[PDB]
């Protein structure tokens, strides 16, 4: 009976008198804790240990019986620095112990305090469980209460106040709960033996240490290893967890927007793409304003103006590689698709059910396709809505619903399909052998102007802050422009679809010195570009 | 409430609605339309700067000023339940300039105690944040994102002041 | 016990200083007893919690923090308000026990909830 | 012209700087009664007429420029020894609103003594580290109740300490400052 | 007088400077009667330096220590009489004004103020206010819709410390009176909210600034 | 409306004067807007011209009684509010640059102007450091004396130096044991640390 | 810690109903009309009428409230804090005085009906201003070691009654009401409607009576005091006779209770 009360006074007084060198570390923490209303204590080891060694020896011997006596220690420790009600608290641990493999647990660890790590492969939602509890005595309607802890209890049968076999039920009413939480872990890949598939364990949170984690991350966990029950006199293992480890500034910006104002930016920002390419300098630009992308707009009567860009090239395998970094998001794709469903979508098998393709998956972002004419048959059809609509519409089988697809599509291939993009180019070649020298040369190498990250960043800034206008003086130039164009046609074809594309190249074109309006210059370098021919 | 102080000339510059009271040729620019009259009972979104002056200068004055959203009767209840939680930011971001601009325009009583009321609970948990120095970054971070331009100068100024005389002390 | 019976009497008071509930009351009554004699709304009111908090505090803590004892007395409060006020006489057989009262529902600035 | 975070306040190194200022009583190991000190800020015949062991009183930064070497040695004061503090806690404890009538320099005197003069005390300082700690807790109980009460007129404090009036002034004074701009629009 | 009592009157100055939002008078006297026991002792360590070791270190150390207080305070002046330019020069143009500038300002203060003053309104003059209409072109307007010139808030808060007067002349101060069974007191009052509140001697408190502007100057308070 | 482009150059007060009190030691204020003040000079120029026109109609005796009154007291505001705008922008630089002159006592994004002003006010530092008062050295450190004596180590080969106190060497991570006063200017300059 | 630091008749009304309920015990100050005189007294009148119509049909106190509780925002407002209404109470109140006290039969009467009245309204308070209230009137408790001594015998005679009066059918509940309640010790002829009833418990000529009962002394003492006001009222009824123009609202008031 004594032994309870010695050991939680002397955690107390461990928590009252641990200083390293000038500042009780454990007080302050616990104060500055309380005040963001964090109720736990993040303890470390080596600390204890230097402390008093015997205290560690009993907290190493029996972690169950002992870690709740050293949370209501810290309770009362808690009340004194902040009162003249509180719960209890929860106890945190960090360890430097060596690290066991998650496949050499056995039979000689249970209820111990084991660490390892792995990858976190699934999570459960949130459940309730109770700490505080009221009861109820069924035949003299008596009333008492419990308090659960948990850690390796079910409804006493000692009637009070005969009182008869069983009579305790239970007031949700006038209880008290918490949270708690079930995760996976799985063998780290790299230690797995040859040949076999990665062994996994189940394991409990509760309280803060719940909704810290996501699935796919790596992890490092202190924990009790434990059995509980679900052959003969066989029990099924599990871990108890206690420790887990797993926008611009100014000074950005700066640079940034020195960038904006150099004389010769478009230059810069063409020659950083492919550098390793030859030639091709039109297909450069044409990938600079596809990455800056128009103006998006919505009018009083409701109808809403695309923004996107949409390029077609007809050495093209690297581009789109580049493309696929360089973009801040990015789908990579060939032309049949990563299933069933294609690029846009397809019904499948039994109740039917609906899936998309690579086209509803990079919404948002920027899409690659790596092989035009290997599209499907469906998809040769679904790419009209697809591209002109931004959505994707399907009602079959009792199905019907319309998806989204807002991206600028990037394509390669080598008809009336060319009408749906905005620009169309040839690659071209050249043949100096001093270029395969030099990639032979780095291939060997490897075997024995703006970086991509900074132009990514600037090109995710450009999207953010700025999104211009035409000036009076682009839409007469553009309107004189579209006449002349037509009626030249005509005496010897262009459409209000094209004008309405030029003039998105004209904005994408201004985007890039954040200039609030776009000018003639714009406009001429626009059509000057729009020669796809 | 200086000459010079950027953030009083930025805080002018947010709009109100207004009411015209007389039809005047030629301010059409107001309206967007420089060529044409403003006409008697047009409604028009003004900023702070012209409208304190046309709503007193005669007598009739020229505007009346109708009452802005940002202190409708929704914000004051939401205000009055729970003033700790609630996102000033999102509302305005110069609230408690604006606020004693139009107490003093209008010399309202009640908006007063309303707004010192959520002055004074706020700063609590301000104060309560400031204190709070490491040996935690989300815990504090979602309440910094719902205070006011006003309070964030408080709070950086008692911060820096407490984590100053805690390096002095344990240096 | 006992404190069942206080917190009847404030609501009560809550009921008689804002009186646009009590029309609500009434003319549900009146429109069921008139169709009666030839569709029936039910015995439901809506309830402004802005109102219980300008009116008491203490109450609208009690409800919106302690349900279970801050709700039913209220409701027993409502019923005896439609109760009293007058009522088409000789009920059937049905009627007369219909263990049927009147229920609330509640809007308006929930704040944290 | 001056820096931005000395418009309104003291930093902490200029808190040192005044306690510094202060009187203390020493023993000298050496006698310098029959060159002379010369000083201009401060009494000249106490350092001149020292006397081996025999106790005197000088400011507090040229008790400590003595004790840097073996000349001096520093007597503790009264109030700070294991008794006092341990009535000034009882009397924390006690009253739950009024403060203790510690010396507005406490903190900062307590914090150079230990740094410069660990040995010349007479109690074991790992106690005297505790019960400062615990007078330091209890007052910051007390002033987190206090800002409760920030008004358009006025407060009033007792036995709050410089250091700690300092802590907390920027933020006292701003809130009291809108709150009085709040009050005073609507009389206007 | 004594050189022991001027470093505490240095003191009091410094650290009142630092707190008032105003700007308090300059200390004519004082300061020359410092500045000339500086130059004396830097004399005096040269003299002895050129003829143990420890005097001659309490020396040198207690000269920067009297240096760095002087420093500080001159610097605070300077600052604030960049923010209230226009606010002096328009106190100096009043014929009926109460006190001269040259009472209140050092002669150098007196010099950097007319030349800084020159200095920056030719600086905006060509680059601003050329362009501007006749009516505009003024800097120091007045009647304009937003007031061109700042001046002292004379309500801020600001922390205080009752003394008392300072000879300890209780029975002699008239406006010392007492409260019951205890220290005697001062009374003020606060005329926006037509109220009162007594300042006992020794008890800290957060006050106005312009309601107890009167006994400051008298020394009956200090600021903390 | 007139006030767009002032409301849009506030902004960037307000930007450098965050990104000045971010990090002190990193004071690079940006490159003037030259643009953005001429196009609002422009449009007050363009105000001017209308209130003279507005006064020949005036003349001319075009209703002036009330709408030559309303239009130019309206022009008379939007005017102003233009004047604000500038004033406050140069007066932060201004700011900006006189706590620069007390230290410093790399041009090319100063205005030509504020070049000016800026030898100008080095000027009014330097007379006010000589003469009477020189004694106290008015553009020293502002932080308190703690120490006499300091160790420091050699951080820059600068090679052979003179100062007042004397001359050094400072070989590279070589280490002294001196007296704060004379070497507060190097730490300051960055030849040394306190270790 | 921190800290910081006619007019007359309407401050006469608002302390005089800040209990809810009075005795009357004041004299009235200032001018109403003489409609008002009429119209109040008329108001109170039919109040007490319908409570001694009730009486004389011999309907329970519960029937008599739900009677009467909607007839006070018409005639007669309780639990109010208009000025008017608080006036019109008092008023109405010493106008029936001075009709009332002009024969025995009249202030038995009266004094019935008002002391009902009294009754009704003390019942429709909460439990802290009944508290209040009868602090207010400057109103012996016994000591716990003479209950403890006398529990046997309280708690006999007081079981019964807190199972019908207070609902409390478990001997558990009782006992721990019991343990909670409070006792008042006075001469046995001051509460002896309930000595005939055997309610209290005595004890030397001294009966012992719960808390939760004894507001038959607090009404008691209302028409005691009123009955004696009543007879010093009729002493100075010709004092009254020098104005005419109230006779004839007096003898109209009067001639319904004749
Ligand atoms: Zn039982």
């Amino acid at each position: 009976d004594d032994d309870n009360t010695e050991i939680i006074k002397s955690f107390k007084n461990f928590i009252l008198e641990f200083r390293l060198d000038s500042q009780f570390i454990y007080r302050d923490q616990l104060r500055n804790n309380i005040l963001v209303k964090n109720y736990s204590l993040t303890v470390n080891m080596e600390h204890l240990i230097g402390y008093n060694e015997d205290i560690y020896k009993k907290l190493s011997d029996e972690p169950s019986d002992i870690i709740p006596l050293f949370e209501t220690a810290i309770t009362q420790v808690a009340k004194r620095i902040s009162i003249l009600s509180l719960p209890t608290f929860q106890l945190i641990l960090n360890s430097n112990a060596n690290q066991i493999p998650l496949r050499d647990l056995d039979s000689e660890h249970v209820s111990k305090i084991v660490r390892l790590s792995g990858i976190i492969i699934s999570t459960s939602v949130l459940s309730s469980r109770a700490t505080y509890l009221s009861i109820m005595c069924r035949n003299c309607r008596h009333t008492t209460s419990i308090t659960i802890n948990n850690f390796n209890v079910s409804l006493p049968r000692s009637c009070l106040s005969n009182c008869g076999p069983d009579p305790y039920i239970i007031i949700h009413e006038s209880s008290k709960f918490i949270d708690q939480q079930f995760l996976k872990l799985q063998e780290i890949p790299e230690l797995v033996p040859v040949g076999e598939m990665p062994r996994n364990l189940t394991m409990t949170c509760d309280r803060y240490l719940t909704n810290k984690v996501i699935p796919g991350t790596r992890v490092t966990i202190v924990g009790i290893y434990s059995i509980y029950n679900s052959g003969v006199a066989i029990r099924t293992p599990y871990i108890k967890i206690l420790g887990i480890q797993s926008m611009f500034t100014e000074e950005e910006e700066e640079e940034f927007l020195q960038l904006s104002r150099n004389p010769k930016l478009y230059e810069i920002l063409t020659n950083s793409i492919a550098p390793s390419i030859f030639g091709n300098e039109d297909i450069k630009k044409a990938i600079v304003c596809l990455l800056m992308g128009g103006s998006k707009k919505i009018l009083p009567d409701g109808m809403r103006l695309r923004g996107d860009i949409n390029v077609l090239l007809l050495a093209k395998s690297q581009l789109l590689k580049f493309v696929e970094k360089v973009s801040p998001i990015a789908v990579y794709t060939s032309g049949k698709g990563s299933s069933a469903a294609g690029l846009t979508a397809s019904v499948q098998r039994r109740e039917f059910y609906l899936e998309g393709g690579a086209m509803v998956l990079a919404d948002g972002g920027v899409v690659c396709i790596d092989e035009f004419d290997k599209m499907r048959d469906e998809d040769r059809v679904a790419i009209h809505e697809a591209m002109e609509q931004q959505t994707i519409s399907i009602a079959k089988a009792g199905i019907t619903t319309v998806l989204n697809s807002r991206t600028s599509v990037l394509a390669a291939a080598n008809t009336t399909i060319l009408s749906r993009f905005d620009m169309i180019f040839i690659v071209k070649d050249d043949h100096n052998e001093e270029r395969d020298i030099s990639i032979a040369n780095h291939v060997i190498n490897i075997h024995t102007e703006i970086s991509i990250e900074k132009m990514k960043r600037y090109i995710t800034y450009c999207r953010l802050k700025c999104a211009p206008r035409l000036s009076p003086q682009a839409a007469e130039k553009l309107s004189s422009n579209f006449v002349t164009i037509r009626k030249q046609l005509l005496i010897n074809p262009i459409t209000i679809r094209q004008l309405e594309a030029i003039i998105r190249i004209t904005e994408s074109l201004a985007k890039l010195e954040l200039s609030p309006i776009a000018q003639e210059r714009h406009v001429d370098e626009a059509i000057r570009l729009f020669q796809a021919s | 409430m200086g000459y010079y102080d950027i953030d009083d000339v930025l805080a002018d510059g947010t709009e109100f609605p207004c009411k015209f009271q007389y039809d005047i040729p030629g301010l059409g620019y107001l309206e967007n339309n420089p060529g044409r009259p403003i006409t008697k009972n047009t409604k028009l979104s003004l900023p702070l700067w012209l409208a304190r002056i046309l709503a007193i200068v005669g007598p009739v004055p020229f505007v009346e000023l109708l009452p802005p959203d940002m202190f409708s009767t929704k914000v004051m209840n939401a205000i009055k339940t729970d003033p700790v939680a609630l996102d000033l930011h999102s509302i305005n971001s110069h609230f408690f300039s604006l606020a004693i601009k139009w107490i003093m325009l209008f010399s309202e009583k009640e908006l007063a105690n309303v707004v010192s009321e959520l002055l004074l609970q706020r700063a609590q948990e301000l104060n309560h944040h400031a204190s709070s120095l490491s040996i935690t970054n989300i815990a504090t971070s979602t309440f910094l994102l719902k205070l006011e331009e006003m309070e964030k100068e408080i709070y950086k100024k008692s911060h820096e002041s407490y984590k100053d005389t805690k390096r002095w002390m344990f240096k | 016990d006992a404190v069942f019976g206080d917190r009847v009497r404030r609501f009560q008071e809550f009921l008689d200083t804002f009186t646009s509930y009590r029309d609500s009351v009434r003319s549900i009554q009146v429109y069921n007893s008139n169709n009666a004699a030839n569709n029936i709304l039910p015995h439901r009111i809506i309830i402004s919690l802005d109102d219980l908090r300008e009116f008491d505090r203490s109450f609208w803590s009690g409800i919106l923090v302690e349900p279970a004892y801050f709700i039913p007395p209220a409701e027993k409060a409502l019923t005896d308000l439609a109760d009293s006020m007058d009522d088409v006489p000789h009920p059937n057989a049905s009627a007369v026990s219909s263990r049927h009262p009147w229920k609330l529902s509640f809007k308006g600035s929930f704040g944290a909830h | 012209s001056l820096p931005a975070h000395l418009q309104q306040t003291f930093s902490p190194e200029e808190i040192q700087f005044i306690v510094e200022n202060e009187p203390i009583k020493i023993f000298p190991r050496i006698t310098t009664r029959q060159t002379r000190w010369q000083l201009i800020t401060t009494d000249d015949k106490a350092l001149n007429n020292m006397v081996a062991m025999r106790s005197t009183e000088v400011v507090l930064w040229i008790a400590l420029l003595l004790k840097q070497q073996s000349k001096c040695s520093i007597v503790a004061p009264q109030w700070l020894t294991t008794k006092e503090l341990d009535r000034k806690i009882q009397y924390e404890k006690t009253h739950p609103d009024r403060f203790s009538e510690l010396p507005w320099n406490w903190l900062v005197l307590a914090r150079i003594l230990f740094n410069k003069a660990k040995d010349d005390f007479h109690d074991p300082i790992h106690e005297l580290r505790g019960k400062i700690q615990d007078l330091r807790e209890i007052r910051q109980i007390k002033v987190l109740k206090g800002l409760k009460y920030l008004n358009e007129s006025h407060l009033q404090l007792d036995n709050l300490s410089l250091l700690e009036i300092n802590e907390l002034r920027p933020f006292i004074t701003e809130i009291m400052d809108k709150l009085r701009e709040i009050h005073t629009a609507s009389l206007t | 007088v004594s050189p022991q009592q001027d470093f505490s009157d240095l003191m009091k100055s410094w650290k009142n400077e630092r707190c008032s939002p105003e700007l308090l008078p300059y200390p004519h006297q004082l300061m020359k009667r410092l500045l000339n026991r500086i130059s004396m002792q830097s004399q005096l360590i040269e003299n002895i330096s050129m003829g143990s070791k420890l005097p001659l270190l309490c020396m040198e150390t207690e000269l920067e220590r009297l240096k760095f207080v002087i420093r500080s305070y001159i610097r605070c002046r300077l600052s604030k009489i960049d923010k209230f330019s226009l606010y002096l020069r328009q106190l100096n143009e009043d014929e009926n004004s109460l006190i001269s500038l040259t009472d209140l300002l050092s002669k150098d203060e007196i010099k950097y103020h007319d030349t800084h003053s020159l200095i920056w309104l030719k600086l905006v003059n060509d680059s601003i206010l050329k362009y501007m209409p006749e009516e505009l072109q003024a800097i120091n307007d007045t009647e304009g819709s937003v007031n061109m010139i700042d001046e002292p808030d004379w309500n801020k808060f600001v922390f205080i410390h009752v003394n008392g007067p300072p000879d300890g002349k209780w029975n002699e101060d008239p406006l010392l009176q007492e409260n019951e069974f205890g220290k005697p007191c001062y009374t003020v009052t606060i005329p926006d909210l037509k109220e009162e509140v007594e300042l006992t001697i020794g008890s800290i408190y957060v006050m106005r600034y312009e309601v107890i502007r009167d006994l400051l100057r008298d020394d009956k308070v200090a600021l903390i | 409306m007139y006030g767009d482009l002032g409301n849009k150059l506030v902004l960037e007060a307000k930007r450098t004067k965050q990104l000045y009190a971010r990090s002190n030691q990193d004071v690079n204020l940006p490159m003037y807007h030259e643009d953005i003040i001429r196009n609002i000079l422009k449009e007050v120029s363009n105000l001017r011209k209308n209130t003279e026109y507005l006064k020949e109609q005036q003349q001319l005796g075009m209703l002036d009684d009330k709408v030559a009154k309303c239009q130019y007291f309206v022009t008379l505001l939007c005017m102003e509010r233009n004047k604000r705008c500038l004033l406050a922008y140069q007066r932060l630089r201004t700011d900006i640059l006189d706590s620069m002159a007390w230290n410093n006592n790399d041009t090319n994004n100063l205005s030509h102007q504020e070049q000016e002003y800026l030898k100008e006010y080095c000027d009014l530092i330097t007379d006010l450091k000589s003469g009477d008062l020189v004694d106290i050295d008015l553009s020293g450190s502002l932080v308190p004396p703690s120490d006499v004596f300091i160790d420091v180590r050699v951080l820059k080969d600068a090679g052979e130096i003179q100062t007042e106190y004397g001359v050094f060497n400072l070989i590279k991570d070589s280490q002294f044991f001196v007296r704060q006063s004379d070497v507060e200017r190097l730490i300051q300059q960055g030849y040394l640390q306190k270790i | 810690m921190f800290r910081q630091s006619s007019e007359e008749e309407k401050k006469l009304y608002a302390r005089l109903y800040e209990s809810k309920l009075s005795f009357y015990d004041l004299p009235p100050q200032g001018e109403i009309t003489l409609e008002q005189f009429e119209i109040w007294a008329i108001d109170r009148l039919k109040i007490l009428l319908e409570i001694e119509s009730c009486l004389s049909r011999n309907k329970s106190i519960k029937e008599i409230e739900t009677i009467i509780k909607p007839q006070f925002q018409k005639l007669l407002p309780f639990n109010t804090e208009s000025l008017e209404d608080r006036k019109k109470d008092y008023y109405s109140h010493f106008i029936l005085r001075l009709c009332f006290c002009r024969s025995k039969e009249l202030r038995e009467k009266f004094v019935r009906a008002e002391t009902f009245l009294f009754k009704i309204r003390f019942n429709m308070l909460t439990s802290t201003d009944q508290t209040k209230f009868v602090q207010s009137l400057d109103l012996q408790f016994i000591s716990n070691e003479e209950k403890a001594e006398l529990s046997h015998q309280l708690y006999q005679t007081v079981s019964a009654s807190l199972q019908f009066q207070l609902n409390l059918n478990e001997e558990h509940q009782r006992k721990q009401y019991f343990q909670q309640e409070k006792f008042i010790k006075l001469p046995f002829e001051n509460v002896i409607e309930l000595v005939g009833n055997r309610l209290v418990f005595l004890k030397d000529g001294y009966a012992y009576l719960p808390q939760f009962q004894q507001l038959n002394l607090l009404s008691n003492e209302f028409a005691s005091k009123l009955n004696q006001e009543l007879i010093k009222t009729y002493q100075y009824l010709p004092r009254l006779n020098e104005d005419d123009r109230l006779l004839p609202i007096l003898n109209h008031l009067s001639s319904g209770y004749t």
